[PDB]
Parts: C-alpha cells; sequence; structure tokens
C-alpha cells in the first residue's frame, strides 16, 4: 500500500530506500501559494502546520527523525513558560516529480517560519502582548506608532528553504526579508513511497510535552535576578535542568529502540510509561519541587528586597568579602550573611538515585526546607528591617554594611554580623552597647557615629574666612553680609541640625569655643541673646578650658593644657555632649553636660587671639 | 468512467489510482474565467463549491486524500460559531488533454479561495452583497467600505503569489491580477449512501463540541485563571486525540468495505464517556463554572484588585514590605485535575449532579463573600500598606471561594471576614493601626512663608531668611502653620517624627488663613490639636482651651495618629518601634472633611515636622 511522508528537510531523490521505523537509508508543475500565524509551539501545533503524519510525529518525539532546513524550526524551543511566542509561516509548493520502501514521487516546494519571541514577561501580561503580537505579525503579508513600540519589544528566528545571505532578527528585518522571499523560489516537501497505536502516541506525546514543559519552568527560575546572586541556588536548578535531560534522553533512547519493535508486543514501552508514573519522576514531583525552589527564591528575594533599600555592599564572594571587610577604612562592619542556603536537596538526589539505579520519596517533603513555613523566614526579614535600621542610623565614613551567603548549621536563616579591623566580634549583634559617655577611651566606640560637618557660610562673621570647602575657618572683614550672620560675636554654625548619635573631631588653634546652639539663637546682638552658652538655648567649651551654658562658667581640667585634635559626641536623647582629646587610637574624657534638648541642636563654634578650626 | 475533481494532487497522464483515494505512480484548448459565492462553509457547501462527490466526499472524512494549492479550503474550518463566513471561489479552465484506475483524460486549470470572516462579535447577507462586487469592481458605498474594513481574509489558490491578501481591497487587486505554469483540476478514470450521512452526521456533531470547547476557551477570565484554563486546554487535546481514533478507524474501515464495521465506530461513541450527551453534559458544567466566577471576578473589575496564577505569584505579592495586610479572593472548587478528564484519558488508553457551580446554597454564600471582599477593597482604597488580589488554588476546606488574609507575608487564615480591632484607645500593635494608614503630603499653597519644605513630606521652620511663596487667598500669612492636601472622610492613620516647639492636629478647609484668634490651631471651633512644648510639656488645644497631657516618655521622637471621621475621634500614640503607647484619645463632632494641620512655633522657639 501507498503511503504518503513529510520531507522534512530531509535530502530526497525520485529513487530512494526507506524504513517506515521512519529511518531514510542514504516534472509536472503544482504552484501554490500561502501564509499562516500560530501563537503556540507544542508538538501537536508544530505538526499541523507541517501536516506531520501521528507516526512520523511519534518517530520524531523518539529523536529517530532528522530534520533538514525548515524543519529545524521542530527542534526551536520556547526558552520560557511566561514568554509570547507568535510564528509566521509562509508555505509554497512549485513542482512534482516521478528498509521497507522506495521513492515513486516527490511534491517540490519551499517553506519559511518567522519565529517571534518576546521577552520573558508576567503571567498576567503575556496574553495581551501575545495578542499585540499577533496583530503587527498579521500586518506583515503587506508589499504605525505605539504599536512600533511593540515590533521593538520581540526578536526574530528563522527557518528556512531558501538560502539567505543575512538572517532576519529585527520586524523590520523580517518585513524586508518576506518581501523578497516570492522572488526566491526549492526542495522535496512531501513524499510518495511504494513497499517492496493510538494509546502510545498520546503516551509518548504527553510524557515527552510535561518534561520539555517543566524545562521552561526551570529557566524562568535561572533567569531571575535573586538566583544569580545566590551560587547555591543557580547549582540546584542547573541540577534539576541536567536531571531533566537526563531523564528525557533515557526515555527517547527505550522510545526510538521499543518504537522499532512494531516482533515485539506493545506491552514493554506501556510498561516504562505505568513505571514513570509509579517514579518519583511523575511530573506531579518535578513540579513539586519547582514549586519548592521557586519558594526559596521569594524568602531570599523579599529578605535581599529590604536589605537593598539600606545601599549596603553586597559581596557573595568571600575572597572579595573578607578583603572589603579588613580595608583600613573600615572601622565597624556590619554583614547581613545568609546561613543556610545550600546546593544540597534531599529530592534532587532521590532523581539522581533514580537515575543511576532504579528510593526515599516519591514527592518532595516540605519536611526537607527551611524556607517551606514562614517562622524561619519571619525572623530573617525581622533581621533585615534591623539591619537596615543600623544602616540609617550609622549612614557614615567608618561603619560599613555588607550583604552576603556564609553557610553555617549552628545559626539558623541569616545572622547580622559584626567584624572590626580583621576579627569577628559577635555573631549576633543589635547594638554597639555604648558605655558611659565620661568613660570612654577607645575612639572606635565614638566613631560609630562618625558625623561629617560643614561651616554654613551664612552663619559666619565677616572676620572669619571660610576654606577648603568650609571645613576650616580662620579668625579683616568681608563686605558680604546676611539675615543669619553673626553680626557681633565671632560665631559660625553649622548646615546640620542633629537629634540624636553624632560624633564630630575638629582640629583647633587658639581662643576657639565648640559646642551646640538652637537655631533660636538672636544673629543680630552684643546681647547674652545672641553669644554662646550665655543662652539656656546654647552651650560651649571654649579655650582661653571652660564649661559655659545659662551665662554661667566654670573650670575644666585638662593635663595637656595645648592639644590640636578635639572630638565633640552628641547623644541628644539621652540629653549628653561629651568633650574628648584625641590622640591617635585613643580618646581623653574632658567634660560632658548633662542637660535636655528642647529641639534639634546645630553644632556651632566661637573664634577671636585669632584662631583656625579645621573640621574632619 | 468516474470523473472527480482534481484536488491539489498531482495527476499526469496514464497514472494509477485506487478506491482508497490514494495514487499509484489531443489537446483542445478551454480558456475560460468565471466566479462563485459560497455563503454557507458546511462541510457539504465546501464539496459543493469543489464539486466532492460521495467515495471522496467520505474518504476525504477518513483522511486518505491528499490535498493542495485551493483544496486547502476544504481544511480550513470556523473555529467559532458566533462568526459570519462568505467565501469567493474563482475558477479558471484552460487546457483539456485526452488520450484499480487509469486517468484517460485530465482537465487542466487553477482556481482560487477568497474566505471571508467577520469579527466574533443580519451580517451573513450583508457580507455577501459586499463581496458579490469582487469580480464586478476594481479598487462602493460609505457604509460598503466599512463593513469590508473589517472583515479578513485568507486565500487558498493553485498560484504563486508574488503578494498575499489579507485585506478586501487586497483581495479585490489580487483577484483582478489573478487571470494572468498550470495544475489538473479535473480528472477522468478508466479501470453504502445509507452510513455517509449517519458518518457526516457524527463528524458534524463532533465539530460541532470542537467549536464549542473553542468558544468557552476564548474568555479573558479563563486565560486570566490557569486551572481553568488548563482544563478546556486538556480537554480541547483529549478530544482532538479522540477525533483522530475516529477517522483513523473510518480510513481503516473505508478500503476493507470498498458496512456494519463502520456502524460499529458510531455505536461505540454512543456506548462510550465520548457520547454527544455525556461531553456535552460536561461542557456545560465548565461554562456554568466560568459563568460563576465570571460574577464574583467581575465585581473587583477596576479596582487596586490584582489577579496572580499562582501560589508562587501569590507569595511575591505578599511577601513585599510594603504589603503589610493582604486580604486574597480565592476560588478555592475548581479542581486541578478534573475526574471525568480522567476516565476520558483513561478511555483512550485501553456525575455534574452534585456540582458546586449547580449549588443554590456554595454559589449564593460564595457571591456574598465576593461582596464581603469588594467592600474591603473599596473601604481600604487608600490604605498603602493593604494589598488586595484574586487567584483560584484548590482547597476541598472551602466550597466555591474564600478570603486568604497574609500578615507581614505570613498566612494568618484562609477564612478571613473583618479585620478585628480594638476600641481607639485600647490599640497596642502598630499593624492593627497600618490597615487605614495612608499617604500625607504637604499643601504648598497652605505652606506659611517662613517654613522651609522637601518631596513635600518634610517642614523645617526658617530663623531668618524667609521663603518665597506664591501668593494664594489658601495660605497661611502670619503663622508658622501648614496643612495637608487629603481631605479625610473616615478611618486613617498616619505617622510623625517631629521636633521642638510643634503641634500635630486637624483642621476644616474653612479655616482662617490671614494673626487672628480664629486663624490659629485651638482657638477655633474648626482646629483640634495634640501641641508640645519642651518647657510646659504636652496638652492639646480646641475653641481657646488648653488641656495638660502625660506623655509615659517625654521627647519621643515618633508620634502615632489615628482618626475615626464616622465617630467623633482622635487618638494620639508613641511610636516605639511595632508598638503603639496611647497617650489620649479625645472625641468631637467633625461636620465636614477632615485635614491634617499642623504648626511650628513662633519666635525663637523652632519645630521640625516630617510624614512617615
Amino acid at each position: 500500500d501507498i503511503l504518503v511522508v513529510a520531507a522534512l528537510g530531509r535530502p530526497f531523490t525520485l529513487g530512494m530506500l526507506y524504513d517506515a521505523r521512519n529511518d531514510k537509508l542514504i516534472e509536472s508543475s503544482q504552484p501554490s501559494s500561502a501564509f499562516e500565524i500560530i501563537a503556540s509551539d507544542s508538538t501537536d501545533d508544530k505538526s499541523s502546520l507541517m501536516d506531520i503524519e501521528a507516526s512520523l510525529k511519534a518517530s520524531f518525539l523518539g529523536g529517530l527523525v532528522e530534520v533538514g532546513g525548515s524543519a529545524k524550526y521542530l527542534n526551536n524551543q520556547k526558552k520560557f513558560k511566561n514568554q509570547s511566542r507568535v510564528t509566521l509561516q509562509y508555505k509554497a509548493t512549485t513542482s512534482f516529480k516521478q528498509a521497507t520502501h522506495v521513492v515513486i514521487g516527490i511534491l517540490y516546494g519551499a517553506n519559511a517560519f518567522f519565529v517571534f519571541d518576546s521577552n520573558k514577561v508576567d503571567s498576567t501580561n503575556v496574553q495581551e502582548i501575545q495578542g499585540q503580537m499577533e496583530a503587527v505579525i498579521k500586518k506583515i503579508p503587506s508589499v504605525t506608532g505605539e504599536e512600533t513600540d511593540i515590533t521593538n519589544s520581540f526578536s526574530c528566528e528563522f527557518h528556512g528553504d531558501f538560502f539567505l545571505t543575512t538572517n532576519p532578527t529585527t520586524f523590520e528585518d523580517a518585513v524586508k526579508t518576506y518581501q523578497q522571499l516570492p522572488q526566491m523560489m526549492a526542495v522535496p516537501m512531501t513524499v510518495w513511497l511504494v513497499p517492496m497505536s493510538t494509546p502510545i502516541l498520546r503516551k509518548v506525546r504527553n510524557t515527552l510535552e510535561a518534561i520539555v514543559q517543566v524545562q521552561m519552568r526551570c529557566n524562568d527560575a535561572l533567569d531571575d535576578p535573586t538566583v544569580n546572586l545566590f551560587t547555591e541556588v543557580q547549582k540546584k536548578l542547573s541540577d534539576f535542568q541536567k536531571i531533566c535531560d537526563d531523564h528525557m534522553s533515557k526515555l527517547q533512547a527505550t522510545i526510538a529502540k521499543k518504537l522499532f519493535a512494531i516482533d515485539e508486543d506493545e506491552s514493554a514501552l506501556l510498561n516504562l510509561f505505568e513505571e514513570n508514573l509509579q517514579s518519583p519522576f511523575n511530573i506531579e514531583s518535578l513540579n513539586m519541587w519547582m514549586e519548592f525552589e521557586e519558594r526559596e527564591i521569594n524568602v531570599l528575594r523579599s529578605c535581599m528586597d529590604i536589605l537593598t533599600k539600606a545601599k549596603p555592599k553586597v559581596i557573595f564572594n568571600q575572597g572579595v568579602l573578607f578583603k572589603g571587610l579588613y580595608d583600613s577604612k573600615v572601622k565597624h562592619a556590619l554583614c547581613y550573611v545568609f546561613t543556610n542556603v545550600t546546593k544540597n536537596d534531599v529530592f534532587l538526589n532521590v532523581l539522581n538515585e533514580f537515575l543511576d539505579s532504579p528510593p526515599k520519596k516519591l514527592r518532595p517533603s516540605p519536611k526537607d526546607y527551611w524556607y517551606s513555613y514562614d517562622d524561619i523566614p519571619e525572623t530573617m526579614r525581622e533581621k533585615a528591617y534591623l539591619f537596615r535600621n543600623l544602616a540609617k542610623e550609622m549612614n557614615n565614613r567608618c561603619v560599613h554594611f555588607f550583604v552576603t551567603a556564609i553557610h553555617n548549621p549552628k545559626q539558623e536563616g541569616a545572622g547580622i554580623h559584626y567584624y572590626r579591623e580583621s576579627i569577628q566580634i559577635i555573631d549576633e549583634f543589635t547594638k554597639p552597647y555604648m558605655p558611659g559617655v565620661e568613660s570612654i577611651k577607645d575612639r572606635r566606640e565614638l566613631q560609630w557615629y562618625d558625623c561629617e560637618l560643614t561651616l554654613d557660610p551664612e552663619t559666619a562673621h565677616q572676620v572669619l574666612t571660610l576654606s577648603e570647602g568650609n571645613k576650616k575657618a580662620v579668625s579683616t572683614k568681608s563686605p558680604t553680609d546676611h539675615l543669619e550672620k553673626f553680626s557681633h560675636f565671632q560665631q559660625v554654625m553649622c548646615t546640620k541640625g542633629l537629634s540624636g548619635r553624632h560624633y564630630w573631631e575638629l582640629e583647633w588653634s587658639g581662643y576657639v569655643g565648640a559646642g551646640v546652639t538652637y537655631k533660636g539663637i538672636g544673629r543680630k546682638t552684643s546681647t547674652s541673646d545672641s553669644s554662646l552658652g550665655k543662652n539656656e538655648k546654647s552651650w560651649l567649651f571654649e579655650y582661653s578650658y571652660q564649661q559655659i551654658h545659662n551665662s554661667k562658667k566654670t573650670r575644666v581640667t585638662v593635663s595637656s593644657t595645648g592639644f590640636k585634635l578635639l572630638g565633640v559626641y552628641l547623644d541628644w536623647p539621652a540629653g549628653t555632649l561629651s568633650f574628648y582629646m584625641v590622640n591617635k587610637a585613643w580618646v581623653t574624657h574632658l567634660h560632658t553636660f548633662h542637660t535636655k534638648f528642647n529641639e534639634a541642636v546645630y553644632p556651632a563654634f566661637l573664634i577671636g587671639v585669632n584662631g583656625q578650626i579645621k573640621l574632619l | 468512467d468516474l470523473v472527480m475533481p482534481a484536488l491539489g494532487r498531482p495527476f499526469t497522464l496514464g497514472m494509477l489510482y485506487d478506491a482508497r483515494r490514494e495514487k499509484l505512480i489531443s489537446s483542445n484548448a478551454q480558456r475560460s474565467s468565471e466566479f462563485k459565492i459560497v455563503a454557507s462553509d458546511s462541510t457539504e457547501s465546501k464539496s459543493s463549491a469543489m464539486d466532492i462527490e460521495a467515495s471522496l466526499g467520505v474518504s476525504f472524512l477518513g483522511g486518505l486524500v491528499e490535498v493542495g494549492g485551493s483544496a486547502k479550503y476544504l481544511n480550513n474550518t470556523k473555529k467559532y460559531q458566533n462568526q459570519s463566513r462568505v467565501t469567493l471561489k474563482y475558477k479558471a479552465t484552460t487546457v483539456y488533454k485526452q488520450f484499480t484506475h487509469v486517468v484517460t483524460s485530465i482537465l487542466y486549470g487553477a482556481n482560487a479561495f477568497f474566505v471571508s470572516d467577520s469579527d466574533k462579535v443580519d451580517i451573513q447577507g450583508k457580507m455577501e452583497a459586499a463581496i458579490k462586487k469582487i469580480p464586478t469592481i476594481s479598487i462602493l458605498t460609505d457604509e460598503e467600505k466599512s463593513l469590508a474594513s473589517n472583515l479578513s481574509c485568507k486565500f487558498h489558490g493553485d498560484f504563486l503569489l508574488e503578494s498575499l491578501p489579507t485585506t478586501f481591497e487586497d483581495a479585490v487587486k489580487t483577484y483582478q491580477t489573478l487571470p494572468t505554469n498550470s495544475v489538473p483540476m479535473k480528472v477522468w478514470l478508466a479501470p453504502n449512501v445509507s452510513k455517509v450521512r449517519r458518518i457526516h452526521t457524527t463528524l458534524e456533531e463532533l465539530h460541532k463540541l470542537k467549536r464549542r470547547a473553542n468558544e468557552a476557551m476564548d474568555v479573558k477570565l479563563v486565560q486570566r485563571i490557569p486551572l481553568i484554563h488548563d482544563k478546556i486546554s486538556n480537554f480541547q487535546q483529549i478530544f482532538q486525540d479522540y477525533m483522530l481514533t475516529v477517522q483513523k478507524k473510518i480510513a481503516e474501515k473505508l478500503p476493507l468495505v470498498r458496512e456494519q464495521s463502520l456502524q460499529k465506530i458510531i455505536d461505540d461513541r454512543a456506548q462510550s464517556p465520548f457520547s454527544n450527551e455525556k461531553v456535552s453534559k460536561w461542557l456545560d458544567a465548565v461554562e456554568r463554572e466560568i459563568a460563576v466566577l465570571k460574577s464574583c471576578a467581575g465585581m473587583v473589575e477596576g479596582t487596586q484588585a490584582k489577579f496572580v496564577s499562582n501560589q508562587t505569584e501569590l507569595d511575591r505579592e505578599v511577601l513585599v514590605g510594603k504589603v503589610k495586610h493582604a486580604v486574597c479572593f480565592i476560588f478555592t472548587s475548581v479542581e486541578r485535575n478534573d475526574p471525568y478528564l480522567k476516565v476520558l484519558s483513561d478511555y483512550w488508553e485501553s456525575s455534574t449532579e452534585d456540582k458546586w457551580c449547580f449549588s443554590t446554597e456554595v454559589v449564593l454564600k460564595m457571591q456574598q463573600r465576593a461582596q464581603t471582599f469588594c467592600d474591603h477593597v473599596n473601604d481600604f482604597e487608600k490604605s498603602r500598606n493593604v494589598g488586595f488580589f484574586i487567584t483560584a488554588l484548590e482547597n476541598g476546606k472551602f466550597q466555591g471561594a474564600s478570603i486568604y488574609y497574609y500578615k507581614e507575608g505570613s498566612l494568618a487564615t484562609q477564612d478571613f471576614t473583618f479585620p478585628r480591632m480594638p476600641f481607639v484607645q485600647g490599640y497596642k500593635k502598630r499593624s492593627d493601626l497600618l490597615w487605614y494608614a495612608c499617604d500625607l503630603t504637604f499643601d504648598r499653597n497652605t505652606i506659611n512663608n517662613w517654613i522651609s519644605l522637601s518631596n513635600d513630606t518634610f517642614a523645617a521652620s526658617e530663623h531668618g531668611k524667609r521663603q518665597n511663596y506664591p501668593k494664594h487667598p489658601e495660605r497661611f500669612v502670619s503663622f508658622n502653620q501648614v496643612l495637608c492636601n487629603e481631605g479625610l472622610m473616615g478611618k486613617h492613620y498616619w505617622e510623625v517624627e517631629w521636633n521642638g516647639y510643634i503641634d500635630v492636629g486637624i483642621a476644616y478647609i474653612s479655616i482662617p488663613r490671614k494673626i487672628d484668634f480664629a486663624s490659629a490651631f485651638g482657638y477655633n471651633t474648626y482646629s483640634w490639636v495634640l501641641s508640645y512644648n519642651p518647657k510646659i510639656g504636652y496638652i492639646e488645644r480646641h475653641k481657646k482651651r488648653e488641656y495638660n497631657v502625660r506623655a509615659p516618655n517625654p521627647g519621643f521622637k515618633r508620634l502615632g495618629l489615628f482618626l475615626d471621621w464616622r465617630y467623633g475621634s482622635i487618638s494620639f500614640y508613641a511610636v516605639s518601634s511595632d508598638e503603639v503607647h496611647h497617650l489620649h484619645t479625645f472625641k468631637t463632632k467633625f461636620t465636614e472633611p477632615v485635614y491634617p494641620a499642623f504648626s511650628i512655633g513662633p519666635a525663637g522657639n523652632h519645630g521640625t515636622l516630617r510624614l512617615l
């Protein structure tokens, strides 16, 4: 009995051998033109366009059938699940000419596939963009505005029976190529040849299609930004795609071998499928694992999203991290460490164990993964918010914030690590636990709250000369004046108004008076209302060493009478303003003010019998 | 002699042929071109257009014959019953060549098909009236032109073209080009009518269900709900595989008969779970599911509620920092693995009575819940930390649908009705107040000349060097006061990081802006505030009256404020991280929309105020 088989780009000549187990052993005029657009890519859909018979399709799925140009479209798989794919097919037939079978007659033609793929999108917007694509692709067989935007949203991938110098990758390129196609008109398309089961077909397609579908799901995950940060996550997904590739290749080998048999009762092949449903390689289980890994991605992502807002240095490479941590400029280092992310997975091992030795489970268990429930991720999210808070109150030159992953079974979920210089001080930081201000000897302690200050030129007296970006100010008037200018007293304020824990240190030389004030201080008086310390709004510490507040001066004992570097530490909510002598790594306490700050205080100075201050 | 239409398949003189419609492998010129209009797309009309007989007809149903060019028109079937289809047949007979079966004479000629389809929205006769003119015109009413514009065209012909027609215009200029090698049109061959209709009846019945399934699939909601989509999708694939089994049975038995073996195929369908009554019944149930889900989902349309495809997506949405309260409306009764589609699959490899969507109680209670949900959506429209979503996740515990609730990224309940709250003085958990937490912004039209603003979320009073603000009647002329833009008509919560000499409160827009008793907060019948004067302490002001308020932690940086406009409540709390310490609450009758109002103090005494 005579049969008709689709050439599928396979080189066919007028008299040739063909085995009906679809291996191929190596002039009438029939003009026809047509085109078809499909918004699908299942094997059933690709088969429907290429008019592939159930038998040939099954042998193609089994991998027995190789393909030629244009038919290479069959081997063009959609990368992502959540991606719009609209294929345009131009199909033309030109002429007709005239193992188990011999070729008697063959129909000649040549077709082309314009495979248009959108970028990975959300699940909800795939239908909208698919319709949009169909619409503008429907316009292509014509020999735009917002529509133009869409044409630049998707790429093109061509599979043709025509020899092309340059292949289209653009919508513009596709129309340019499409316009040229009718002139380029030839390879055998349909083959006549003479001799010399519906449950298996469904089971072959359904089994293999299912795996393909899971591997697109895996790909969506791999394209995730959070996956690219967490290498152990990246590893597991790569391992799962390999497991599936190896599983599908195994099935295909048996299918191709047992398909040929059609001498053997098909019962054996049926059993492989029956066995597959009984195995942990059931699609419910493979998808269930995907779902678990998807959950891990969301808990790590939600954590990262919290942290990122603190603008930390996210170093996942231990080499770069510890060289970054142990830098000269890093006085205090605070790391948010992920302590549970692991490359090892119980179910992935079960799957590899079934591939090599055809187990512990047939389903992945929520009991094998930390990220399954809510308590561990919830406390991970808590430490994240705390980390961000510390980051907000410690946004300075001394304290540095990092994010990394260091697996440790003794710590759960994550932890806030505190490194100072070369060592790890604590693996679960919460507070610096600052000592009593009159008791501070270690400079680092105060540097937890490093405070950069620049002088406000509008407040500075005309006598004062400000330079080096308003960090240095020397005590010869200036013509310029302001409504916020200190007209009588030689005083200057900073731009920042402080309400917490701030530590600034300066270089001073002569008669300088350092302190804080409310902006309520008068600018234009030769009265108590405008001099620092003579107010109930101002605190001062000047050298001739006195402490002024509420027009009350008291002496302060200083062993090193003339010192260059001065340190000032404000603890606004506690109500203390401390003065220190700074020398190298150590700090000498000089005087502390125990009061109540009724407003945000502005660091201010009194200079001039001439002085200079260089803010650091 | 046996004459049959030469379908796209090639024919040569003296070529061998079989009655299983497979083919084993003087001329007097004709030259004539005419047309025909096929107003029906029925398998019979396709056959009438192409002069297909009973033997070839039945053979095409078994799919034994290979078609080509124009003959592809046979394969081209209506997807939706709702669309209207008129086809223009072009025919060109030109050369007649003469000499189980052998071809003695073959008529040569090419013909084309112009399949015109209307939108999915009598439109049948109106279309044929327009199409009738194609061979009469050469590139016609404004009304006719508008109909022609909304028609789609498909070309099926024995021509290799330089361009293919997609447009009516395109079909006209193509049709003009058509008469300018050639294929066999009709062939002459030289060596059961009772069942033909029964087989044709069986396949048209099956194609009716196929078209029904496709219509069911074309809904927007179906595409938004993967559980119902994958259901229809699976049925589509199963039913497609079944239609192949049946055609292969016909294709296998047809050569043999060339009778009751054919009837066996028909009788098996009626006795199988693939019965017209069985399949129809199921499609009646999936259609009712789509109907009920549409009724519920339709309620939340046009609001900030979001559809999500699965748990992975719902997780992402609820797990966001900002979404402190997430109430999701979920369809619990749509099954992940349809038991009837299992029967169908299990049949291929070898009871809707009590169905949820057919329950007065289930559908009524579910519709009541869908409304409860909508009420929250509209109520919590301006609540920045409350998120609304919709999905379908099969849950045995609930029938029809339920409301899941996620508190700070973690599932609280799968059966939510309302957020339970204490009375305004009993608020201890910050989370509870975040149900009503909204975004506030300073009104640049009221901001006093000496108050400097940020993004319009941070106010600090200047000591000297006053700010230039445009002249508006709405503006404080001689007070360090500012109002927000948001007029509050119900339950609202807002936090503020305050310092120095300041007050936080509310005021009617009908408050004076230009230095009198009537324009200062708490010295109106129109203003209520909690003032902080570090010198004295804390107090509340209204209608020139001051009231001493005890603050547990004096000088606390963050202040929490909750207003219930419907009752006359306004409460003040000390915000300490995730905990609230109620300071003082008070009652007042609020006649008109209430605006957050602030003072940042006079003279050397200064305030600082940041909206959070």
